[PDB]
């Protein structure tokens, strides 16, 4: 299974896939508007920052598997391709496309 | 307000499965609208094969985004130029596309 994960703004969560209750547990309407900083893991939130500024001058790269944090404390071990599409209008940042692959379980 | 872009979940025939919630603010089209409708019914007569030819185009490719411009209907039945960037979600387990997302952003 895989999941899409839509971040803008301070890539906070814009869109949630309904797949993502299926994995982390979060309503997938939860995290519309909230920061996805507040639960972007514990050690391994180091990991996103240093994706995500790479991906916001790359265009499209792939995340290697993360303790991604649920809403019971869990860490589930996904990978996630970030691809940030750009506004034909004004030139600019739109939102960022995450396709998260399902693959371990939950640590 | 809603920024004039959204997604969809569908499937390689363009049926939305379950849009997202912003196409109100696009075109004006209600979600449960294009639910168990073909994207290629309010797409530009002229530009339906190209929309079609670009879907199939998604399915070669397996993994990645690909952004075709055309006219999209919108809820007033007119002709806006939008460019949707499909992207083809394949299983990390064994090769297989579960749906097909496409990222509608008006061009001008």
């Amino acid at each position: 299974k895989t999941f899409l994960s839509r971040h803008s703004m301070d890539m906070k969560f814009t869109y949630c896939d309904d797949r993502i209750t299926e994995l982390i547990g979060y309503h997938p309407e939860e995290l519309l508007g909230r920061s996805a900083y507040e639960f972007y893991h514990a050690l391994d939130s180091e990991n996103m920052t240093k994706s995500h500024q790479n991906l916001c001058t790359k265009g499209q790269v792939v995340s290697g598997q993360y303790r991604m944090l649920a809403k019971h404390g869990g860490y589930v071990w996904l990978e996630t391709q970030g691809t940030v599409i750009y506004n034909p209008r004004n030139l600019q940042p739109q939102c960022i496309m995450c396709v998260n692959y399902v693959l371990s379980e939950i640590e | 307000c809603q920024p004039t872009e959204f997604i969809s979940r569908h499937n390689i025939e363009g049926i939305f499965t379950f849009v997202d919630h912003r196409c109100v603010a696009t075109v004006g089209y209600q979600p449960q609208e294009l639910l168990g409708k073909n994207i290629v019914e309010f797409c530009h007569p002229e530009d339906q094969q190209l929309l079609r030819d670009s879907f199939q185009q998604v399915v070669k490719l397996k993994g990645q985004v690909l952004s075709v411009m055309f006219r999209f209907r919108s809820k007033n039945q007119e002709w806006l130029w939008m460019r949707t960037s499909s992207f083809t979600f394949q299983n990390p387990y064994s090769d297989e596309i579960e749906y097909i997302i496409c990222t509608n952003t008006n061009v001008k």
